[PDB]
């Protein structure tokens, strides 16, 4: 009954970063249990952590903005969180609204201002951010309260109202979770897992805007799945029979099988690889259901 | 002074010397707590020492740190410098959400000849 | 069985813009005959115009950039444009490169830049593009090839790359179709329609960022379909019985019918609407389909 | 240097004249020259625009004449009006991003 959109991965949407999906590895080396809150999806169609619907979300927070200037640190914004389509945020059963940053460094956020200067009304500002992973910040995007600032040597005259920060670029990116709430522990979809022995995570991966004074080097976040399956997912509310779907990634235009793996029930993919470096594979293959299998069976190796 | 806290700008040290730090602060800020801080992103560094808002030196491996609540200007103190001890750190004010901070950038070297 | 996806309006993003959809509304004053070529799609699966299927895509575009500095002018930087997954664009059956904004003004983009300045390496720096309707700048995505510029005193010491352009703000935005190909005609998607008498384009709405330096009214942005329904039927590939789909607004939690519609196969809604003025709907309701039905079916009014 | 520059603003009376002065390098001698008007600035509205001779151009209440010995292309506004006030721009016609500055008109009654 479970079917998946007929998608290649170089053409769908990055779930964790607002990007296109532009890799499809694995990598023993990194860590095999991630506890990503966004992309994370069962495939009945329950949205985990802070997953989101909309790719637009992700990575990105709506708020009621209040500035002000403080000398020696600038303008401030005080972000009063919302959920992104302007309904309350409620503090529950998740770290933070829907598509929050599920991931730590220090972020530029652009948001609509509206000043009071003279010969000047709207604009975009960009701010900076401290995400995570410990902070002096005390952001509580839990409890709904995050701050951010940019340098100015006078008031930038800004009118307090409703903004979407959207994320420009990132800066000593750490893939650990953020400051969700002063340093407390709010509560987190699980991490990925677990895996059969000789399984590794299946990872879509993109590469983020980023600030970096020495490096050229992309900075690369990865995902369980593209934005496209867990809309898919959310919306089509299959009906489990099973443990994990055996799927098959394959060339749609010669019919080559580049490998199978397990989709377990809980959103993550699972591929069966003994080596010790990473494994990139072709981004324009269709992933194709095979059928229900149970979590120990067993499949064919990568590589 | 108009900035909450102020530093040196740059500090150069040398391998198993010292150097002394003043972080000048507003007199607005006497009963916060002072502490010095190392790394970027400038919000998550590494606390390596925190006064308890009073004037108690506090001494936390080789790192001192003093708060003279009288002419406002907490103190300090890197022993025994290590050249892995080169980077940016900070003057730090404790409080609710984004504190002050001053940038300090650090230079270690070998003693020459 | 055709179908749409069980999302509500408000949860859905955008196809013309990135961002979440906000308003569902008629409006008999605008144009009611759009050429929009993002977000355009026939119910068979058929991608029409520069409509991409991942919603990052929409208003963006990638490219190979060569950097210079010209006095008076600032950073100039020459866009010779590729497919935003990295593939070879080569014009064709349509006006650019897929995503690429497909309305007027002045656009503020973001790419990642790589310097030789020693104590920077890389950062994002914000440039200014000319979109149209009309420009000076002979910007010809069509041909593969636009210019931007950003203020610079002396050269920013850029090093020639590539970059995904995403767009920041919009400055005196104009939803008339841009400068494709300085000035020339290029393959276009047809103009939304025919409407039967009585009938009105559905809009999807949402807002751009904006530089206004004396307004501060949001600038509205339409399109035809949220992009989860763009990326659905080109995943389906449904077999199409007829002229139009027969649809139904719902709020599913109490089940009040908020109004019927018909989903032509060519991929736009039409509500038989009389008034004069715009009429507002709310988001949090749901697409459903009913039947297929020929294309002189009458729809009954709202309000 | 700059390619073009004129003044950073001008002012005129209303239902009076004035004149502006695009000074231009020796390099874009033999291009067109043109007064634009309003933004966004690259799909400003050409109010008037030389063949990249020295014939005076005029259409309407604007005039141009470029003098290709000093390198100077002069603009005339006449009858002046209220709508007049705001961006213009000296203009040089290439291929790509023109070469243009920026002139605020202001006019008083
Ligand atoms: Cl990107
Ligand atoms: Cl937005
Ligand atoms: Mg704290
Ligand atoms: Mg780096
Ligand atoms: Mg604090
Ligand atoms: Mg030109
Ligand atoms: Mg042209
Ligand atoms: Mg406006």
């Amino acid at each position: 009954m479970v079917d998946l959109p007929v998608i290649q991965p170089r053409l769908c949407t990055h779930a964790r970063w607002p990007a296109p999906v532009y890799g499809l590895l694995v990598d023993p080396s990194l860590p095999s249990n991630p506890q990503w809150q966004n992309g994370r999806v069962h495939v009945d169609g329950t949205l985990l952590g802070t997953t989101p619907i909309s790719g637009s979300w992700v990575s990105c927070f709506a708020a009621e903005a209040a500035y002000k200037f403080q000398s020696g640190t600038g303008e401030v914004a005080t972000f009063t969180l919302i959920e992104q389509d302007g309904s309350a945020y409620v503090p529950g059963d998740r770290a933070a609204p829907l598509g929050y940053p599920d991931f730590s460094g220090q972020l530029e956020i652009e948001v609509q201002t509206e000043t009071t200067k003279t010969g000047d009304k709207l604009k975009v500002t960009t701010f900076e951010m401290i995400l995570g992973p410990t902070t002096n910040a005390d952001q509580a995007p839990y409890q709904g309260r995050v701050f951010a600032s940019v340098t100015a040597a006078a008031s930038l005259d800004l009118v307090d109202g409703r903004v979407r920060a959207v994320p420009r670029s990132i800066y000593g990116f750490q893939d650990t979770i953020p400051e969700y709430n002063d340093g407390l522990l709010v509560p987190l979809a699980p991490p990925i897992g677990p895996f059969l022995p000789g399984e590794v995570l299946l990872r879509f991966r993109t590469y983020m805007r980023q600030i970096d004074t020495a490096d050229a080097a992309a900075e690369a976040i990865d995902c369980a799945l593209p934005q496209e399956f867990v809309s898919w997912f959310a919306s089509n509310a299959f009906t489990v029979q099973s443990e994990a779907l055996l799927l098959r990634y394959r060339n749609t235009l010669t019919g080559q099988l580049l490998f199978e793996c397990k989709l377990y029930n809980e959103g993550y993919i699972a591929l069966s690889y003994s080596g010790s470096g990473p494994l990139t594979f072709p981004t324009d293959g269709i992933f194709e259901v095979v059928s229900w299998v149970p979590r120990l069976y067993q499949l064919a190796s990568v590589g | 002074m108009e900035d909450p806290v102020t530093g040196p700008e740059e500090v150069s040290g040398q391998e198993q010397g010292s150097l002394t730090v003043q972080c000048r602060y507003t007199s607005g800020w006497k009963d916060y707590k002072k502490y010095w801080c190392q790394g970027v992103p400038q919000r998550s560094c590494k606390t390596l020492v925190e006064t308890d808002a009073s004037e108690q030196l506090v001494k936390k491996n080789r790192v001192s740190i003093r708060d003279n609540q009288r002419d406002f200007i907490f103190t300090v103190t890197m022993e025994d410098l290590r050249m892995s001890d080169a980077g940016i750190y900070w003057c730090g004010i404790t409080k609710g959400g984004l504190d002050p901070m001053f940038k300090v950038t650090v230079n270690i070297g070998p003693v020459p000849t």
